[PDB]
């Protein structure tokens, strides 16, 4: 499950 | 049948720690449409930036920027709670959708992509070709990706360990923890992924005490 960065 | 089309390059986002993770590989006929659930990278992340890529490097930054959009409204959770559906989907004329979807809120947005957007013929050769020449590198980035993404985890972890545990951490042994944590701090910026797992390492062997309590 990867994961995202905030703006 | 002796032709037909596909999209000529690998599509996907940028995911935690700068890497383009693919959800259309190379080569796939169209149309086409996959999906996959990602989460937020830190604790009460309320947004997340869709970056969309095509090509083929493990470096987001290497690759071509087909757009980009923010979801936001996504209820402070901790990280790899919140549910984001990803979909890319490609019509029979080359049309890319992207769309994210927040399960919890219900929020989503999309952007539109145009079969023109990307790499010409001569660039996705070029593209192809300039991937196999990086590939080492390219695994040797993914690999110290996925180790600083772990010790960024345990910076965070071990902190509110050091919270919650309070007075019942002998004054010795935060002075210990809190050393080993800059010690990992200052080895996440490097390139040597050994120089992170030996700082984890350290790390671990003052925390046995915390990892008690």
């Amino acid at each position: 499950l990867y994961a995202i960065p905030r703006p | 049948v002796l032709l037909l089309d596909v999209t000529p390059l690998s599509l996907g986002i940028e995911t935690m720690g700068g890497v383009m993770t693919t959800l259309i590989a190379k080569n796939t006929t169209i149309p086409t449409k996959h999906s996959q659930v990602f989460s937020t990278a830190e604790d009460n992340q309320s947004a997340v930036t869709i970056h969309v890529l095509q090509g083929e490097r493990k470096r987001a930054a290497d690759n071509k920027s087909l757009g980009q959009f923010n979801l936001d409204g996504i209820n402070p959770a901790p990280r790899g709670m919140p549910q984001i559906e990803v979909t890319f989907d490609i019509d029979a004329d080359g049309i890319l959708h992207v769309s994210a979807k927040d399960k919890n809120s219900g929020k989503e947005q999309k952007i539109t992509i145009k079969a023109s957007s990307g790499l010409n013929e001569d660039e996705i050769q070029k593209m192809v070709r300039d991937a196999e020449a990086n590939a080492e590198a390219d695994r040797k980035f993914e690999e110290l990706v996925q180790t600083r993404n772990q010790g960024d985890h345990l910076l965070h972890s071990t902190r509110k360990q050091v919270e919650e545990a309070g007075d019942k951490l002998p004054a010795d042994d935060k002075t210990a923890i809190e050393s080993a944590l800059t010690a990992l701090e200052t080895a996440l910026k490097g390139e040597d992924k050994a120089a992170i797992e030996a700082k984890m390492q350290e790390l671990a062997q003052v925390s046995q005490k915390l990892m008690e309590i």
